[PDB]
């Protein structure tokens, strides 16, 4: 018999299977160092305007200023064109 | 000539292609023996292409820069034999077909199980009614006059 | 939810009652046949819109008829 | 044997016959007449 | 300087990037 | 309990009325038709017996029947192939000399012209030449005269018309019912050890009394009509011992158990014969007596009538464990009262096992001039790897009719069938992740390769010169056939194929008959490719026939049968759920599957393995080996193997081989046919058929049988049969003009 | 695919996707808002033709486009 | 409403990804909506029209501009059957050397397109010569986007 009116959870099957509920394994000078200096990232919209506007910073960076042993596009050609079959 | 197209007696063309193709085959023929079977074979295949040429020769058909023979469809009276009379030849023999198609479904209509004399047909009556195609031009003049053609009221 | 209509040509056979797989369909009296039957669609928040009862009809044109609506949980037929 | 000619007559064999019949015609008019593009009589 | 090597990044990369999380959080929710 | 005939008389009596009303066998086609759709269904349940009734006799008895008249037809198709080759043939001159005459066993009537196709094809004689083989099965056999190839047929005609009378008689004078059927364990103990056993040992005499000395003395070089007949070397001896000294003591080594003295003749010596590019006739006749002796005792295992052997129940009951419950426990009852469940295990390995032939036959030639002929080998391969995918896929198709049909656990329960059913979910889960994960990993590998060689950097591609992906397992599995023959089989000389290795290279004629294959980075993708089609097919009829009774989506599907277009738009639309429609969706992809697996085969053959070799001792490939470095990519198969091989087809007018040509033409109509049926529904062509009707009615013509649109399954099951018949056929006339005009 | 294909299939393989998804760990932490669904039937039809015709023209302007400029004449 | 798409509130309570879909295919069929008018429908239309032809001129003037600042027309109008006419310059960053330079012609500096839709030969039929008036030209249909 699994079926109960009062507790519907149980019933639906609403349990953690590997949930813990354990205290914390990390002792507190390392928890404590984390949490002071991992707090200013914790901001839904700052966050996420940070992140955009900063990767955009990079790429437009590391875009404009790229050199040419990186991008063949950028070294340009280095032989002389050929004439098309009439045309060139 | 009309369209442009020179006659296959007069053109070049037309005999070249004939040249050709006798002496290809006569060329796979220096073989096999100078008598046996495979030998017959393509020596009548060669008359039979002399026969076939010299039969469009004469027939005074239309032939251009490619050399083979065109077809003049327009009504002109010098080339009915191309398309207007056996065209004649197949309206009477289709109109046939289908007259007597048409007359046996319309004697089998008012049996009890007709769909039994569709899918399994009456050979006798059929026989009787394959021969009235030799006038169903007639018989359908005087059906159309008749008001009896066409199915009244649909 | 799916609306299903009955029109007044029915001759009350009750055969689209028993083909709906979710019980949307009803049988009611009447007095315009001679079953003095007709058929209703109460619960049409449950149907699944199969046309299963438009296959069972007999009468020409049909009797009873599903335009398909907005879509649901229950009408889309999700177990998830 | 009466079964027969009725079954002789069912539309797959009926079919079957009538083309194998124009088929022979058709063969041996063209074995006889080879080639034709006109009507080269009148 | 080059220009092409600013506008092919930001239109190929950085415009649909903004656009997709835009409309994505646009027709995820429920006024 | 125990076994014995058991037959009724006279069940049904021979007569004619039946077959003057149509439809006799199923009551609602009796009735007659109202509308056309009749005459389809008329067809579609012909052969459908277990729907016709309900009793398994009769199902039985039909099955039975049916079985002999298709024995009969299969006799007639024999009985014409010995005709031909003894009437319209150029069999003898080939015999004469088989490396330059190409066989042909079909002429033609010079009727519209179409002598042309009687093409030179050696020997005196002009002809089809064909593919089927058949030159080197009647040389292997020692068949020398087209005395004896009439003598054949005559006897397959007699032989047909027995199969026929028996087909006849089992079914209306004497039929077996239903206990003489349910016995398995006899049937199984004569199939082993009678039709198998018995027919190996009386072929295995054969090779050592026909074809061993007629071969001898052909590869010696004797004149084929100067060679004694067959029954000589029975009646005389000697003739005999003068090619096997050991048929001097005859039979007295066979009991004083010295059977060292014949090895003469049985031989173990494993590779192919310098002479003409095949095995060994003493190894083969070695084989089938081995093999004989193997399935005669094995046809000793299960009890029938005397205590000693085995019950198929107890064996089934006996294994179980604690991951399956009571498995096996069953199975008896299940696979001897449905005839769909034996059908599906039988159709798959009978498909696996076509697979298996095609490749061994390659890899190890057994017809002596059969390697070198090009053509007869492509033909082969391809067409026994095209009928063991279709055996496969109807496999799936009648395990999904027993569960849709047969399957009850309320009389019959077996334990390991539930629960499988009870975790299809996580089962067909796993399944569609793993064919996603293999169709990434090896279809991704092409684009990869195609991008980067069309952007310029053939050092980033996948490929033997860039980044190589060699299968090292393969190799290593074939260095160690290397190394076999002496090291883990001291009693082998040669190994068993050419394919394994050790420097050693077969020719004929100036043509390669064999040499080692080389794997590489092609290889490795190809294979891959192999696994990731394999697994999807399997996947699309797998999931058919776990969930042919019941969805989540549609909870009753077991009620609406096993063929049925769908169960309305409603639920979202529901489409095809059933299992026909998953057995017409496999059907597609084993097409697909097959294709890629003859591409792969025909490109490979060419370019690695076919050619010609030079007296200094040069081969050159057909192709010039460009398979290492130009099927890496997907423009490599369009550029280097569609387009420059498609150039002998559409060249062939006017030769011997335009009705290839003709051929290529047509199978691209019928496919492009088929289309119009797959993309499109019956109402569209119902209501157009309304105004037709309308034009028939205005002029008294109209028919009395209601025309009417096909059915949604029948729509489907049209398109389906023309997209395979124009893709087989158009692929079957590029091969066969391509291999015929190189060479 | 999607006008050979037709929908009951999609969305019963999508039900055993679902099944999955829900049921493996660390993954099931995160949800999904839109019950995945299987397309339309008038929907896959539109999107086949779509694929189709674009399919059509691509492969077509290509080849014209090269097999002109290639010769230049 | 109170989630896309607003104007079927049918579409907005499918609980499937079916929604978003068809929230977009069927977003220009003004009758179909909810609290739709004859006027609504065509001042709906209108305005469309409108930004229609917004798209128009945006479209062309960004032909024109770009064979003035990456293109070959000046040249071209020097010999017209003896130079390819430039669409627009080539950069991609997955470009490996090799295809650099084999893109590389009509004079160009780097790769580049060859033009297709015969705007060269139009615009030369029509009187434009130099750089400066495909510029103008440009500019002025930038104009007429706006209005
Ligand atoms: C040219 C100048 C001289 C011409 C002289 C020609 C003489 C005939 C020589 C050769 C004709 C060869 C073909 C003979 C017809 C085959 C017999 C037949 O089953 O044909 C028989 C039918 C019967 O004719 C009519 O047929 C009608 C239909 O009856 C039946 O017709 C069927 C008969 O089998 C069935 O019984 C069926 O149930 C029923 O429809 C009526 O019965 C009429 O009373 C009856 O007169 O036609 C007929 O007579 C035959 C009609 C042939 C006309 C051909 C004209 C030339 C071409
Ligand atoms: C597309 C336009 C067009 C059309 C419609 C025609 C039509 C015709 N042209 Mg013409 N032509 C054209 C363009 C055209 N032409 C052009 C562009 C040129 C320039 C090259 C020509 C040059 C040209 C020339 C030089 C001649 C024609 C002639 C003719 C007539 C020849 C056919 C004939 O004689 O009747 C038909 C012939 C019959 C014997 C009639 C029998 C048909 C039967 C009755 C019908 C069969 C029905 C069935 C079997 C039985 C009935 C059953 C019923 C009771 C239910 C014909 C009416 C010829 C002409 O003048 O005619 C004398 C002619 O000399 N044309
Ligand atoms: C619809 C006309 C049009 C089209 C099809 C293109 C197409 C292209 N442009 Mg161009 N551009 C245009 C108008 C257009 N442009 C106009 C009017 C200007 C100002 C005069 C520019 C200025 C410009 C520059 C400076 C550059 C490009 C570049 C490019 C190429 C790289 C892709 C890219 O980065 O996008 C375009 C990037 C832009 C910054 C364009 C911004 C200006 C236009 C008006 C944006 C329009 C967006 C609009 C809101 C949406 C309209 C709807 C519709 C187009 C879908 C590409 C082939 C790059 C290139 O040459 O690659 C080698 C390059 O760096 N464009
Ligand atoms: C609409 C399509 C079409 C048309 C109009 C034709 C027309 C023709 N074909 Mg052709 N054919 C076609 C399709 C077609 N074919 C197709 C699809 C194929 C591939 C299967 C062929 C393959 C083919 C071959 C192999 C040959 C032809 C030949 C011919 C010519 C035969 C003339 C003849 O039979 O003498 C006269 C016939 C009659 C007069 C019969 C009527 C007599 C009746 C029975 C008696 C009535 C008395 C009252 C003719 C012009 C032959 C030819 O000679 O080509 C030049 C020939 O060799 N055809
Ligand atoms: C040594 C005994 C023996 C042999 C050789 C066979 C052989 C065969 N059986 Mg069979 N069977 C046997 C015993 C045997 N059976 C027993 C004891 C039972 C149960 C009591 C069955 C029940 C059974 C069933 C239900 C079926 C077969 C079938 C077949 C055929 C399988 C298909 C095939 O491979 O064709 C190979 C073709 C050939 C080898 C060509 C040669 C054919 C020879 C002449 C066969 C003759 C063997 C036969 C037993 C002769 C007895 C008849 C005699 C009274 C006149 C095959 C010929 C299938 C079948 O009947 O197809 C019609 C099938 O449906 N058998
Ligand atoms: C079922 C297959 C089969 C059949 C029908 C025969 C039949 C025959 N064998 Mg035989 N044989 C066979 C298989 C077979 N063999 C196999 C597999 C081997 C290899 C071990 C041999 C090896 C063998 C030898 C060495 C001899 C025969 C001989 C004979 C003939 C002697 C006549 C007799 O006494 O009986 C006979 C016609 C004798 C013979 O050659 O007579 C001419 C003979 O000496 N056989
Ligand atoms: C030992 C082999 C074998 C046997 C005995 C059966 C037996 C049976 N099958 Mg089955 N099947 C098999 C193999 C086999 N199948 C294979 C290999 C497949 C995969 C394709 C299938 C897939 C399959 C399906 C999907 C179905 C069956 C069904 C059936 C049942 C009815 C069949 C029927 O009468 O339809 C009638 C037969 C026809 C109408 C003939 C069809 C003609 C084909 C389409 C044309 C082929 C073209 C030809 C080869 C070349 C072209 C010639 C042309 C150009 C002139 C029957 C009990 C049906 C069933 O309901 O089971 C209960 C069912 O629907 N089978
Ligand atoms: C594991 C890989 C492997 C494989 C596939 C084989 C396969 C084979 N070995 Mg072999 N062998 C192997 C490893 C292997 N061996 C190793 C590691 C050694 C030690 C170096 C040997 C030593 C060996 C000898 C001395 C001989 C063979 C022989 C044979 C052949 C006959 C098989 C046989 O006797 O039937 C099976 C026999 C049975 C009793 C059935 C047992 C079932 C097995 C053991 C499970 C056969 C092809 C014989 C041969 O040369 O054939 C001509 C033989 O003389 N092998
Ligand atoms: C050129 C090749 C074809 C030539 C046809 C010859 C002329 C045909 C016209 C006369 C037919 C006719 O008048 O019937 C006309 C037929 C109907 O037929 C009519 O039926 C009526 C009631 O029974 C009367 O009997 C009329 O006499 C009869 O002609 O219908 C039509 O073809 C439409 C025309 C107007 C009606
Ligand atoms: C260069 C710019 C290109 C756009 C020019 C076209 C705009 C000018 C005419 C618009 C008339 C507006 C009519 C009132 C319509 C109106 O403003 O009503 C406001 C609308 C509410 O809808 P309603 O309840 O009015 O619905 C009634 C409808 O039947 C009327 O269409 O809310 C929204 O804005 C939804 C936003 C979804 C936006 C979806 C994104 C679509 C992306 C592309 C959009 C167009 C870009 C095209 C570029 C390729
Ligand atoms: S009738 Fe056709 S389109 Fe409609 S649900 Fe059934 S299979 Fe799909």
């Amino acid at each position: 018999v699994y079926f109960d009116l009062e507790d519907l959870g149980n019933t639906t099957g609403q349990w953690d299977l590997y949930g813990s509920d354990a205290p914390s394994p990390y002792n507190s000078l390392q928890s404590k160092f984390f949490e002071t200096f991992a707090a200013p990232f914790t901001k839904r919209g700052l966050l996420l305007k940070f992140l955009i506007l900063g990767g955009g910073s990079t790429l437009a960076y590391f875009s404009a200023t790229a050199s040419g042993d990186i991008l063949p596009i950028k070294k340009g050609p280095q032989l002389p064109p050929q004439l098309g079959p009439r045309l060139g | 000539d009309i369209a442009g197209l020179t006659p296959c007696k007069d053109s070049k063309q037309f005999a070249k292609r004939e040249k050709q193709s006798i002496k290809k085959l006569e060329s796979s023929l220096k073989l096999y023996a100078p008598d046996s079977a495979p030998a017959l074979a393509i020596n009548a295949t060669i008359e039979k292409t002399k026969r076939r040429f010299d039969n469009y020769g004469k027939q005074g058909l239309l032939c251009g820069a490619d050399g083979l023979p065109h077809l003049i469809v327009s009504g002109d009276q010098r080339h009915w034999g191309e398309f207007i009379t056996p065209g004649i030849l197949f309206l009477y023999i289709a109109g046939w077909i289908g007259w007597v198609g048409r007359s046996y479904l319309i004697a089998i209509r008012d049996d009890k199980k007709p769909t039994q004399k569709e899918i399994i047909i009456d050979v006798p009556l059929a026989t009787g009614l394959v021969f009235r195609g030799f006038s169903w031009p007639i018989a359908a003049y005087r059906e159309l006059l008749n008001g009896e053609l066409v199915a009244k009221d649909v | 939810s799916h609306s299903v209509k009955i029109y007044d040509t029915c001759i009350g056979c009750t055969q689209c009652v028993r083909a709906c797989p979710t019980d949307v369909l009803e049988m009611i009296p009447w007095g315009g046949c001679k079953a003095k039957q007709i058929a209703s669609a109460p619960r049409t928040e449950d149907c699944v819109g199969c046309k299963r009862c438009e296959s069972a009809c007999p009468t020409d044109f049909l009797s009873v008829r599903v335009y398909l609506w907005h879509e649901t949980t229950r009408s889309m037929g999700l177990a998830y | 044997m009466r079964d027969l000619k009725t079954y002789l007559s069912v539309a797959p064999v009926a079919s079957t016959l009538w083309f194998a019949a124009l088929a022979g015609l058709l063969i041996e008019i063209n074995r006889f007449f080879p080639d034709a593009l006109t009507f080269p009589f009148f | 300087i080059n220009l092409p090597s600013l506008f092919v990044p930001l239109v190929g990369l950085l415009f649909p990037a903004v656009a997709m999380a835009s409309l994505f959080l646009h027709v995820e929710k429920r006024l | 309990p125990e076994v014995k005939i058991l037959v009724d008389r006279d069940p049904i009596k021979t007569s004619f009325e039946q077959w003057a009303k149509p439809g006799h066998f199923s009551r609602t086609i009796a009735k007659g038709p109202d509308t056309t759709t009749w005459i389809w269904n008329l067809h579609a349940d012909a052969h459908d017996f277990d729907s016709h009734t309900s009793d398994l006799e009769e199902i039985s008895r039909k099955v039975f029947s049916a079985h002999f008249g298709q024995l009969s037809i299969i006799f007639l198709w024999l009985s014409g192939m010995y005709f031909h080759g003894a009437r319209f043939s150029n069999y003898e001159a080939w015999l004469n000399d088989p490396t330059h005459i190409r066989p042909s066993a079909q002429v033609v009537w010079p009727i519209v012209g179409q002598e042309i196709l009687n093409g030179d094809v050696g020997g005196g004689f002009r002809g089809i030449q064909i593919t089927s083989g058949f030159f080197q099965i009647w040389r292997a056999s020692g068949i020398t005269s087209e005395l004896q190839l009439y003598c054949t047929a005559i006897g397959a005609l007699v032989f047909a018309a027995l199969m026929l009378f028996a087909g006849w008689f089992h079914y209306h004078k004497a039929a077996p019912k239903l206990v003489w059927f349910q016995d398995v364990e006899s049937m199984l103990n004569h199939h082993l050890a009678g039709l198998l056993g018995l027919g190996s040992l009386s072929w295995a005499g054969h090779q050592v009394h026909v074809s061993l000395p007629i071969n001898q003395f052909l590869n010696a070089g004797v004149d084929p009509k100067e060679i004694p007949l067959p029954h000589e070397f029975i009646l005389n001896r000697d003739l005999l011992a003068q090619l096997y000294p050991s048929f001097a003591e005859g039979a007295t080594p066979f009991f004083t158990l010295n059977w060292s003295k014949y090895a003469d003749f049985l031989t173990f010596r494993g590779g192919l014969d310098p002479l003409t590019g095949g095995l060994w006739l003493t190894d083969i006749a070695h084989h089938h007596l081995a093999i004989a002796i193997l399935f005669l005792i094995a046809g000793h295992m299960y009890r029938t009538n005397w205590g000693i052997g085995h019950g198929i129940k107890d064996i089934l009951e006996a294994h179980k464990g604690p991951f399956t419950g009571q498995g096996h426990k069953g199975l008896y009852e299940i696979l001897t009262t449905s005839w769909h469940a034996q059908l599906s295990i039988n159709l798959a390995m009978l498909g696996s096992l076509t697979i298996i032939v095609a490749h061994h036959m390659y890899a190890m030639p057994p017809y002596p001039y059969l390697a070198t002929d090009y053509g007869t080998q492509l033909s082969l391969f391809t067409h026994h790897m095209w009928i063991g995918g279709f055996l496969i896929v109807g496999a799936a198709a009648h395990a999904a009719i027993f569960m849709v049909r047969d399957y009850d656990p309320t009389t019959r329960y077996n334990d390991l069938l539930d629960r499988v059913l009870r975790h299809r979910d996580a089962i067909i889960s796993h399944l569609n992740w793993v064919c996603i994960f293999l169709g990434f990993h090896s279809f991704g590998l092409y684009i990869h390769n195609d991008t980067m060689s069309a952007l310029g950097r053939p050092q980033d591609m996948f490929s033997d010169t860039a980044i190589q992906l060699q299968p090292v397992f393969a190799q290593w599995i074939q260095n160690t056939h290397a190394l076999a023959p002496g090291t883990t089989a001291p009693g082998a000389t040669t190994s068993t194929s050419l394919t394994w290795g050790g420097g050693d290279l077969v020719s004929v004629g100036g043509k390669v008959a064999l040499l080692p294959i080389p794997l590489g980075t092609a290889d490795f993708l190809v294979h891959h490719i192999h696994a990731f089609t394999i697994h999807v097919t399997v996947l699309i009829l797998l999931k058919g026939v776990l969930f042919a009774r019941s969805s989540r989506l549609i909870p009753d599907k077991a009620n609406l049968g096993f063929r049925f277009p769908c169960d309305g738009p409603g639920r979202g639309g529901t489409c095809q759920v059933s299992a026909w429609d998953h057995v017409f969706l496999g059907l597609f992809w084993m097409y697909n599957a097959i294709s890629v697996v003859i591409f792969h085969f025909s490109w490979k053959m060419q370019s690695d393995v076919w050619g010609s070799i030079n007296d200094q001792g040069v081969v050159t490939h057909i192709t010039g080996g460009n398979f290492a470095q130009s099927s890496i990519t997907i423009n490599g198969w369009l550029r280097d193997f569609l387009w420059a091989q498609a150039s002998q087809v559409i060249q062939s007018y006017g030769s011997s081989l335009s009705a290839y040509g003709l051929f290529f033409l047509g199978a691209h109509f019928v496919w492009a046919f088929s289309l119009m049926f797959l993309f499109s529904g019956r109402g569209y062509w119902q209501e157009l058929i309304e105004s037709i009707v309308w034009a028939h009615n205005k002029l008294k013509v109209a028919p009395a049988t209601q025309p009417r649109a096909l059915s949604i399954v029948q729509g489907r099951a049209v398109g389906v049969t023309h997209y395979l018949l124009g893709g087989i056929a158009t692929t079957w006339a590029f091969f066969l003009a391509r291999i015929i005009a190189v060479g | 695919m999607f006008l050979i294909s037709w929908r009951g299939y999609w969305q019963e393989l999508i039900e055993t996707l679902a099944w999955a998804h829900e049921r493996t760990p660390l993954a099931n932490l995160i949800r999904w808002r839109d019950k995945p669904v299987a397309l339309s039937i008038v929907q896959a039809r539109l999107v086949g033709l779509v694929h189709f015709s674009v399919g059509y023209i691509f492969t077509y302007a290509a080849f014209l486009i090269a097999s002109t400029s290639g010769k230049f004449g | 409403a109170l989630r896309f798409p607003r104007f079927s509130q049918g579409l907005a309570q499918d609980p499937t990804t079916r929604r978003i879909w068809f929230g977009i295919a069927t977003a220009h069929d003004f009758e179909s909506h909810d609290d739709i008018t004859e006027g609504r429908l065509y001042q709906n239309i209108f305005a469309s029209h409108f930004g229609q032809l917004a798209i128009i001129f945006l479209w062309t003037s960004g032909n024109l501009f770009h064979v003035a600042w990456q293109g070959n027309f000046e040249a071209w109008v020097q010999d017209p059957l003896h130079v390819r006419p430039i669409a627009h310059a080539i950069w991609d960053p997955h470009f490996g050397q090799p295809a650099v330079e084999a893109f590389t012609r009509g004079g160009a500096l780097g790769p580049v397109n060859i033009a297709y839709s015969g705007v060269y030969q139009w615009w030369y039929t029509i009187g434009l010569r130099t750089n400066e008036d495909l510029y103008t030209g440009a500019i002025f249909l930038l104009f007429l986007s706006f209005i």
